[PDB]
């Protein structure tokens, strides 16, 4: 295994060059302005973010180790907190909007075309608002997507220990890159709290959001 | 399933 | 606020003393009907000593009488689950609804549906037994559940859920643990609560149906 | 309900 030996500053850059391409959605103005045409361009958008959230989860140290039937497990339980802690990420310069795409930028009203997505983009809004008080860091935020791939299906399955040994290490990095940059220890523990409670929230936004994908 | 063939390719 | 003010030992012993009771079932033939309403009338008695108890949580009377109920009606499910895990440590492969109402995953069988939350519960408590959790790191969860379950759906709130935080590292350096194994061990028991959070969600979907 | 109980 490679994963257990790499240093903090080798995961970061590791992580960091896995990253996916930020894609764009479709434009067709013949498509008129409806609710199906909307559930449309974010289902076209999500499915070619999926190609690519495959070859990052083979890139994050650890994943290869796993069985394939475990890879599978995971990835189909955490591929919508994922995609939407990415949209999160892109969307904390534009306040109150949410950057499903560098062409598709969406305030909440724009959010009620389809019915019961008002409430859920109003709980992304507020995440990516959380994120931007916190000042939220790039290497952060790869960290933090690793362990929603590792830990959402971790206990709904020898191999769940090398999960966790895994995770130790991404904590263990969150916590290098917090004393880099000059926080306390206490401070080093507040900010580590406050960024695992924000995926508790995130896992809530795709439990709900899973419920309407199945109606 | 896809995710299979995905994760295989 | 009083409860920025209190020191670490004054917040654990503050949360160890508003603990609410472990109650008991009816105790009264074999259905799903039956044993939903056993667990019905159970968790409708645990919902009145879970007022009472958030009621002394440090910081949770600064709110505002909406917050409050906000907060309540958000977690009250996770809270409920967190502490039937809780109970079942010591009892592995069952979970201990009651002293007298201890259930293993056959006899969960007996409702539709439930098995799969049943597994999830089961598979949480061996998790918290394998780490040891200690009674004064499941206070400080908990009260962490209460917090931040609708927090989000707040400075004075996150103030707080920072001296909790302070309170679990301040626990964990007492008993030995170095700093790594600090914010390993913090970070492995708050990611149980997204576990947690996902157990209370499919929880509610059942309930809305059997409604 | 939930009012009541918390006031
Ligand atoms: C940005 C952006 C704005 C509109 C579109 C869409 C359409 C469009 C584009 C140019 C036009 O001259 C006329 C329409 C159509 C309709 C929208 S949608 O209903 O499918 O979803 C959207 C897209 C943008 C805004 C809203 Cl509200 C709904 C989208 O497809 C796509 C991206
Ligand atoms: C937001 C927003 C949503 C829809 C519109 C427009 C229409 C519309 C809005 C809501 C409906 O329920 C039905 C239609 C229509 C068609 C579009 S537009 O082409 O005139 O304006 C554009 C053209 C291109 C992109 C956008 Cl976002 C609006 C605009 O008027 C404008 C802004
Ligand atoms: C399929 C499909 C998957 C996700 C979405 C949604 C979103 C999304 C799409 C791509 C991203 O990169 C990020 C998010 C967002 C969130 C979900 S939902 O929970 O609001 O669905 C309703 C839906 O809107 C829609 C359709
Ligand atoms: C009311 C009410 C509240 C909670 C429960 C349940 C549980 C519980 C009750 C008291 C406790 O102190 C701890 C747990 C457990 C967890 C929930 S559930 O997720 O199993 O609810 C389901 C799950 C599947 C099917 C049905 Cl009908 C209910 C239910 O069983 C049942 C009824």
């Amino acid at each position: 295994s490679l994963a257990l030996s790499l240093t903090a500053d080798q995961m970061v850059s590791a992580l960091l060059d896995a990253e996916p391409p930020i894609l764009y959605s479709e434009y067709d103005p013949t498509r008129p302005f409806s609710e199906a045409s909307m559930m449309g361009l974010l289902t076209n958008l999500a499915d070619r973010e999926l190609v690519h959230m495959i070859n990052w989860a083979k890139r994050v140290p650890g994943f290869v180790d796993l069985t394939l039937h475990d890879q599978v497990h995971l990835l189909e339980c955490a591929w919508l907190e994922i995609l939407m802690i990415g949209l999160v990420w892109r969307s904390m310069e534009h306040p109150g909007k949410l950057l499903f795409a560098p062409n598709l930028l969406l305030d909440r009203n724009q959010g009620k075309c389809v019915e019961g997505m008002v409430e859920i983009f109003d709980m992304l809004l507020a995440t990516s608002s959380r994120f931007r008080m916190m000042n939220l860091q790039g290497e952060e935020f790869v960290c933090l997507k690793s362990i929603i791939l590792l830990n959402s299906g971790v206990y709904t399955f020898e191999e769940k220990d090398h999960i966790h040994r895994v995770l130790d290490k991404i904590t263990d990095t969150l916590i290098h890159l917090m004393a880099k940059a000059g926080l306390t220890l206490q401070q080093q523990h507040q900010r580590l709290a406050q960024l695992l409670l924000i995926l508790s929230h995130i896992r809530h936004m795709s439990n709900k959001g899973m419920e309407h994908l199945y109606s | 399933k896809i995710l299979h063939r995905l994760l295989q390719d």
